[PDB]
């Protein structure tokens, strides 16, 4: 959570942080499909690890 | 010609784009003739892969 | 100066009559920003076929707009007789950055007609009226909304077919009713429909003569007419200051049967507004030619992020207030909503703030407080925590103890009590969307459900009015995973839900009908 | 709703984003009062331009 | 002096209101908004412009 991380609750750091939203918003993204394909990694996996 | 003013007014590849850019996108290294000889290739090689 | 006309030379004001309870109505407008209420075009430049992510001046989502109703005066029947109005000369409102107007929100709609609550009239779309400028105080009588020096004032005239937009010193009148003499309440504008109103010869001055009435009009710096064509047809208009100019905008010239609003006017007024007021406006018509108007809505601008959607034809249709709700600020990350999953963390709810604990030897009980989220200063340390009674850890004697990231671990008063300090905690969150059924659910995690209710006070995002339509209904349901709203158990094994909750847990979308 | 075909979607957007980003940087002030050259000259003074 | 009100075309330098860069313009369909006069791109380019004879014109740069 960017606004919280980069400053912990204060306006004057959000006011400035407001000019680097973007920077943030590829942060999420970009763990938001690292994590994706760590979840489509271990299903496949057991997928193969079970049988019939 | 389709970048330039004697062309269509609608034009707006990001191809166009290179000429401000600076970017030069390349060609591929096959064609699609090329590649379709390859693998016209292989389906000539099916049947079959026994006998040894 | 400019010469805007003689005073008027009537040793009297007309009484006017207020009372508010008449026009105590409920009938909210609110600007809805998914079809661009509100929004003003973006100056200096254009764009069309693109969404883009824009700070600026703008109204906010779900904003009613404080509500003005213009009425009919007092009549006999035969002739009209005293003003009646709301007290709205007032209700003075600081001008920040501005702020917009809807008229004519209830334009063809049947309605009352004010004056007399029995009695309905088709209603018709009125122009606004304001007082502005840089300062305000009281009247020589003690009434409030006293503008002083050159006052702007946007007044339409000619039974709303112009505006005058002027700025003077305006001089108060003595004359019975007048702001400087006997039996003053409000000065209210007014025109006379059996009079001012003629087809094809309105009184292009009817309101302008009213105000006249109540204030010589001095030293002007200006008076500027604009025309307006009449229809009934909802309107955006605004206004703003720059340290070019009053900015005065309006749908009505660029975008008349779409809202978007522009500029169309620069007021010279380079003293900062800082107040204004609507003036009180009466139509002194007959009990038979007594007519319903729409009332306007003010709603305020301010400094905020949309997402903006220019159509080909370069018009906003659509915009996205990011703050609204949790889910809108993922939209506007994001752009759109059927993007991947809707599945994605959102912004986390805050803590929530109580009075602070002060201590320093060198406005009671401040010495501790336990406990929540606390504003301290200790010995010239400061932060915000919850402080909890806890054994000592050392060094003895040197009060404050600090962990490996250098942060406060608590704190030796002066009581004695050695206090652990936890900061303050708070609640992440995580939402569930579905983009075919467009449906959601909530997560809190760690919080669980024993912290947990529909409500909040922490608080993470505006509204929270999307989840309430179903989940005021329901308890919070405890999950392994984490304590979810709008849950439902259903005890079903299912393979996929395409929202995975992850170890043994998936949240299920419901079917279409 | 086919994963293959996904991935096969992705090569493609992958490199688009490539050149998307290098055209956005183009636009893009990196502390700078502009990003065109040509707004920093006609509007500021020389001993001013070189530093933008 | 004259005639630079318009020249199409191939890279000209020009000024439109307060506007300025070096391009070539093309006689096309307007896009919006009407009447705030130069429309731009996704990367903030000027894609076109509303010229005071009437006619919008596309700018290849
Ligand atoms: C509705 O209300 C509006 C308010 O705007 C009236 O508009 C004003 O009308 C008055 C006349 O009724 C105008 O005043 C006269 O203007 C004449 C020429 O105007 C031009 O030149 C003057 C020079 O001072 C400029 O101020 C003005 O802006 C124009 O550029 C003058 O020749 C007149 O002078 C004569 O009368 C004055 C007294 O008023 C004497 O002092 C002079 O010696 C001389 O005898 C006069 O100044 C006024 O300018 C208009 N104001 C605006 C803001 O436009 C409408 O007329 C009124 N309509 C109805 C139906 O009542
Ligand atoms: C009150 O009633 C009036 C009268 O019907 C409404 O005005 C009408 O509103 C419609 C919708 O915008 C207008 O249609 C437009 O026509 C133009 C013509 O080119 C077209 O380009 C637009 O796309 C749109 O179709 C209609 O013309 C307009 N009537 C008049 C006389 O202009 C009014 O909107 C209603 N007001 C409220 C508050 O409901
Ligand atoms: C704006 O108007 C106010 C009041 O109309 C002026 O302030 C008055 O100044 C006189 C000067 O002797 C005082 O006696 C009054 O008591 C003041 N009144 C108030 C309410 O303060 C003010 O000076 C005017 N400003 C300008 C720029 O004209
Ligand atoms: C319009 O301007 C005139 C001056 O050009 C103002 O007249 C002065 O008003 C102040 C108010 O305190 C007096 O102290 C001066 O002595 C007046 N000067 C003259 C020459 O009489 C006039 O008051 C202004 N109009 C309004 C309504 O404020
Ligand atoms: C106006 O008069 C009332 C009388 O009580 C007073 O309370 C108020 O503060 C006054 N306002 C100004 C601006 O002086
Ligand atoms: C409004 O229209 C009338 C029509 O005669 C014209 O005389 C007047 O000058 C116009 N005013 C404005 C502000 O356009
Ligand atoms: C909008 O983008 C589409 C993409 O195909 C294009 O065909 C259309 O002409 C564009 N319209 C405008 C106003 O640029
Ligand atoms: C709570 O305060 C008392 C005060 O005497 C102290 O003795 C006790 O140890 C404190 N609690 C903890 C966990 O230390
Ligand atoms: C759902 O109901 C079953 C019934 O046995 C219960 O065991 C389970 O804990 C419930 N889950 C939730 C989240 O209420
Ligand atoms: C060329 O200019 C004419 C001027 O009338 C205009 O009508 C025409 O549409 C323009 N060409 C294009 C492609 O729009």
């Amino acid at each position: 959570d960017c606004k919280q991380y980069v400053c912990n609750g204060f306006q004057k750091c959000e006011q400035l942080l407001r000019e680097y939203g973007q920077f943030c918003s590829k942060i999420n993204q970009a763990l938001h499909g690292a994590n994706l394909r760590q979840d489509d990694s271990v299903r496949n996996l057991f997928a193969s690890v079970k049988s019939s | 010609d389709d970048c330039m003013q004697q062309g269509p007014a609608s034009a707006r590849d990001l191809i166009c784009a290179q000429y401000v850019a600076g970017y030069k996108v390349l060609p591929p290294l096959m064609d699609v003739n090329m590649e379709a000889a390859y693998t016209s290739s292989l389906l000539g090689s099916i049947a079959g892969v026994g006998w040894t | 100066y400019v010469d805007v006309g003689p005073d008027s030379v009537k040793s009297a004001c007309i009484e006017v009559d207020i009372q508010q309870t008449f026009f105590d109505k409920t009938w909210p407008r609110p600007i809805d920003v998914s079809k661009a209420d509100g929004i003003i075009y973006p100056q200096g430049r254009t764009y069309s076929n693109i969404t883009i992510t824009y700070q600026g001046l703008f109204p906010y989502q779900g904003d009613h707009g404080d509500m003005y109703v213009y009425s009919a005066g007092h009549a006999t029947g035969t002739t009209p007789q005293k003003l009646f109005v709301a007290n709205y000369s007032q209700d003075v409102k600081q001008f920040a950055n501005g702020f917009v107007v809807r008229i004519g929100a209830a334009a063809n709609s049947t309605g009352t007609v004010i004056i007399s609550p029995s009695t309905s009239a088709t209603i018709r779309k009125i122009y606004p009226a304001f007082m502005l400028g840089s300062s305000v105080g009281n009247f020589s009588d003690g009434k409030m909304g006293r503008f002083f020096n050159h006052t702007l004032v946007l007044l339409p005239d000619g039974c709303g077919t112009l505006l005058r937009a002027f700025y003077c010193i305006l001089e108060p009148r003595s004359g019975n009713h007048c702001p400087a003499g006997n039996s003053y309440t409000s000065f209210a504008t007014y025109h006379t429909p059996a009079t001012d109103c003629s087809d094809g010869n309105y009184n292009r001055n009817a309101s302008l003569n009213s105000f006249k009435e109540y204030f010589n009009l001095r030293n002007c710096t200006f008076m500027y007419t604009y025309n307006i064509t009449e229809d009934e047809i909802l309107e955006w208009f605004g206004i703003t200051q720059t340290a070019q100019g009053v900015h005065l905008f309006s749908s009505r010239y660029v975008d008349l049967y779409g809202g978007n609003m522009f500029q169309f006017a620069t007021l010279p007024v380079y003293d900062t507004i800082k107040y204004y007021s609507i003036i009180p406006h009466s139509i002194r018509s007959i009990q038979s030619d007594r007519k319903a108007w729409a009332a306007f809505y003010v709603y305020k601008l301010q400094p905020l992020t949309f997402l903006l959607d220019f159509s080909v034809d370069g018009y906003i249709r659509r915009a996205i207030d990011c703050g609204f709700n949790d889910l809108s600020q993922l939209h506007c990350s994001y752009e759109s909503f059927d993007v991947e999953s809707g599945v994605y963390s959102v912004s986390s709810f805050e803590a929530k703030p109580s009075g602070s604990v002060v201590e320093q030897a060198e406005d009671t009980k401040i010495a501790s407080q336990l406990g929540n989220c606390v504003e301290y200063s200790l010995y010239g340390v400061s932060g915000r925590g919850v402080f909890q009674n806890c054994t000592a850890v050392g060094v003895r004697q040197q009060r404050f103890v600090y962990d490996a990231y250098q942060n406060l671990v608590g704190y030796y008063s002066d009581d004695g009590n050695y206090y652990c300090l936890r900061a303050c905690v708070s609640v992440p969150v995580s939402v569930i969307y579905d983009k075919e059924t467009k449906t959601h659910a909530t997560l809190f995690g760690s919080v669980a459900c024993e912290h947990i209710s529909s409500t909040m006070s922490q608080y993470s995002r505006s509204t929270r009015s999307m989840l309430k339509r179903r989940d005021s209904t329901y308890g919070p349901l405890q999950t392994p995973v984490g304590c979810v709203l709008g849950l439902v158990n259903s005890s079903l094994f299912v393979e996929d839900c395409k929202l995975p909750l992850g170890q043994s847990l998936c949240a299920l979308p419901d079917t279409p009908s | 709703t086919n994963e293959a075909f996904h991935k096969v979607q992705d090569a493609v957007n992958n490199n688009a984003q490539a050149l998307s980003k290098l055209a956005s940087e183009l636009s893009n002030t990196f502390g700078a009062i502009s990003a065109s050259i040509g707004d920093i000259i006609q509007r500021l003074d020389v001993l001013e331009q070189d530093a933008q």
